[PDB]
């Protein structure tokens, strides 16, 4: 446990120091459909010819990454994702690049985004939200022990697997840092106030992000919302939050301790660290070892109609991968 | 209700990250 992370941090350090490269090639896979589109690329369901396995391929257009000045962030994403190993973190299977793009082939989580189920059902009950929250708690403890800050927690980045457990995806803003960083990045509704105020920040922002997640899951809507981000920012730094009348007092107390503007008082960032969170009353019935071992029975199991089934993902406009005859930005992505 | 106001807002769909 306190020594489980010992071994863990050892495997990470080797892969962090000397990262894997070019472990596959584009012609080994048959592209099937888009699962999710994004800023500089997309994610498609692909099928590995030699094994018959399905995977999720993230495709990043090098030229676009450079234009939006996300070179460092992108290298971070791959370097970290290939080195981490946790039951609730998506597994990176292969990575490679070509003249035009960067590719990351991960395990395929068929259950879809937590976001989709959350918006469809409306909100989750407390024990259901607790189930998911417990998983993030252990993942952040794992990640922070390796000096990594996540910075992008949100239902859109959480996928439900065949067992009903969650897999954290998208390490676009993940970063290994000892001390504090200054990048304004993340998603508006989940940004901690110290990010907005440009004060320089640390791992505490992730615990803030957790308070927002738990709030959204249970309420069905985020604590701070409005039509325009700037309006959202204004709300966050005020810290003034109201709770649905159906929230248990135990939940309200945990959220007041996570959604605390004063880092000096924010749970997770205190002398007891994560334990202030793990020992909270709302988590009294939660058996952490059973969660980690994934033996607890998930409260929600997505419908699965065989592998390669994308029923749990909305549809998107298909595009054809374009590969130039000329190498683009080769020197910038040398380490990828 | 708060829910009513949220559902009427323009940020009910998938939320994109910011880079700044
Ligand atoms: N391993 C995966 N399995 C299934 N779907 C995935 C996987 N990874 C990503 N996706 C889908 O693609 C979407 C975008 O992936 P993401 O990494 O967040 O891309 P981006 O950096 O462009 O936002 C996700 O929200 C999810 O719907
Ligand atoms: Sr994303
Ligand atoms: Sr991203």
């Amino acid at each position: 446990v306190k020594e489980f992370l010992a071994k863990a941090k050892e495997d990470f350090l080797k892969k962090w120091e000397t990262p894997s490269q070019n472990t596959a090639q584009l012609d080994q896979f048959d592209r099937i459909k888009t699962l999710g589109t994004g800023s500089f690329g997309r994610v498609m369901l692909v099928k590995h010819k030699e094994s018959g396995n399905h995977y999720a391929m993230k495709i990043l257009d090098k030229q676009k990454v450079v234009k939006l000045k996300q070179i460092e962030h992108t290298l971070n994403e791959k370097r970290i994702l290939q080195a981490v190993n946790f039951p609730f973190l998506v597994k990176l299977e292969f990575s490679f690049k070509d003249n035009s793009n960067l590719y990351m082939v991960m395990e395929y989580v068929a259950g879809g985004e937590m976001f989709s189920h959350l918006r469809r059902i409306g909100r989750f009950s407390e024990p259901h939200a607790r189930f998911y929250a417990a998983q993030i708690v252990l993942t952040f403890e794992y990640l922070h022990s390796l000096d990594l800050i996540y910075r992008d927690l949100k239902p859109e980045n959480l996928l439900i697997d065949q067992q009903g457990y969650i897999q954290v995806t998208d390490f676009g803003f993940a970063k290994r840092v000892k001390g504090r960083t200054w990048t304004l990045c993340g998603t508006p509704e989940y940004l901690a106030p110290e990010i907005i105020l440009s004060k320089g920040y640390n791992k505490a922002v992730d615990w803030w992000a957790l308070g927002v997640l738990i709030y959204e899951m249970a309420a069905g809507y985020p604590p701070f919302f409005a039509d325009q981000p700037i309006q959202i920012y204004e709300k966050i730094v005020s810290g003034k939050v109201r709770f649905p009348s159906h929230f248990s007092s135990d939940l309200k107390d945990l959220l007041r301790n996570l959604l605390q503007v004063d880092l000096t008082k924010r749970f997770g960032n205190l002398k007891n660290g994560v334990n202030d969170i793990k020992n909270h009353k709302w988590f009294a019935t939660t058996d952490w070892i059973a969660i980690y071992q994934r033996k607890v029975e998930a409260p929600f199991i997505p419908k699965f109609k065989g592998p390669g089934d994308t029923s749990n993902f909305d549809d998107y406009e298909e595009e054809e991968i374009r590969v130039s005859i000329n190498e683009k930005c080769g020197k910038e992505f040398t380490e990828f | 209700t708060t829910y009513a106001d949220f559902i009427a807002s323009g940020r009910t769909g998938r939320r994109a990250s910011i880079h700044d």
